[PDB]
């Protein structure tokens, strides 16, 4: 089985170099033509670079040329991409891919397409989330159902997950892709629907984690006045 | 059949040689074959004399 | 045909049980060079391989 496990991605300050490494196992490295590409955040997709197994034929992108080495390796069977004078513009998820338009001229198109890094240029440092409930208004009666949902606010970086009530309720739970503020730190939102008149009865718990940091926090909501 | 003249012709050329060179080559061992059956008969006419 | 091998692992396509009219190809021009070795580029109809 075809697998480029990719690794290397993380927080570094425009200006700065970052090396990524992206491992092959399940068929032959030294045989192959490996390419990066990277999206930048909500963006359509951007070729980077890609070299042809030789260590002198290697062809970047107008945007990347001259900042951007590729490189390569025996061996273990991996793959490098050098990072210099990275700029705001440069953020975005570095994929490494395959190809072998070496021989086979049919099969041109990137067969895997790895899982793909993080890589964000920023003068920012890393911190931990601020959580508050989203409360609702009591005497809300457009329907039988309200809405509920905590805040979890400036963490960095991605990724998190949302539970309810340790598992026991897990009807309607609704989680909002993460959004960037003015503020430079991210923010996001986890919501459930719920019947209206459980809010005074049952207990609402929502449980947060968030891996980079091992941060679990759980927190009740109940109605005002 | 498969050679235009122009190419054939040295191909031809060559067979020509070494079949006209195996043929002198059989002629020449023929005469001298000849040579020896004729002092044979010379010889039988000889002796039945 | 639209793509061709690389030299280094040139592409190799059979051919049997078929007719091969090479009076049309030849008779074409298009070509740049057109070397026969073996046989004639003319004639070449009249053959069976």
């Amino acid at each position: 089985e075809v697998q480029l496990v990719e690794s290397g991605g993380g927080l570094v300050q425009p200006g700065g170099s970052l090396r990524l490494s992206c491992a092959a196992s399940g068929f032959t490295f030294s045989s192959y033509a490996m390419h990066w590409v990277r999206q930048a955040p909500g963006k359509g997709l951007e070729w980077v670079s890609a070299i042809w197994g030789s260590g002198s034929n290697t062809y970047y992108a107008d945007s990347v040329k001259g900042r951007f080495t590729i490189s390569r390796d025996n061996s273990k069977n991996t793959l490098y991409l050098q990072m210099n004078s990275l700029r705001a513009e440069d953020t975005a998820v570095y994929y490494c891919a395959r190809g072998r338009d070496l021989a086979a001229f049919t099969k041109t198109a990137f067969d895997v397409w790895g899982q793909g890094t993080l890589v964000t240029v920023s003068s920012a440092s890393t911190k931990g989330p601020s959580v508050f409930p989203l409360a609702p208004s009591s005497k809300s009666t457009s329907g039988g159902t309200a809405a509920l949902g905590c805040l979890v606010k400036d963490y960095f970086p991605e990724p998190v997950t949302v539970s309810w009530n340790s598992g026991a309720l897990t009807s309607g739970v609704h989680t909002f892709p993460a959004v960037l503020q003015s503020s430079g730190l991210y923010s996001l939102s986890s919501v459930v629907t719920v019947p209206s008149s459980s809010l005074g009865t049952q207990t609402y718990i929502c449980n947060v984690n968030h891996k980079p940091s091992n941060t679990k926090v759980d927190k009740r909501v109940e109605p005002k006045s | 059949s498969r050679l235009d003249p122009p190419e054939a012709e040295v191909q031809i050329d060559r067979l020509i040689t070494g079949r006209l060179q195996s043929l002198q080559t059989y002629v020449t061992q023929q005469l001298i074959r000849a040579a020896e059956i004729r002092a044979s008969a010379n010889l039988a006419a000889t002796k039945m004399s | 045909a639209t793509r061709f091998a690389s030299v280094y692992a040139w592409n190799r396509k059979r051919i049997s049980n078929c007719v091969a009219d090479y009076s049309v190809l030849y008779n074409s021009a298009s070509f740049s060079t057109f070397k026969c070795y073996g046989v004639s580029p003319t004639k070449l109809n009249d053959l069976c391989f």
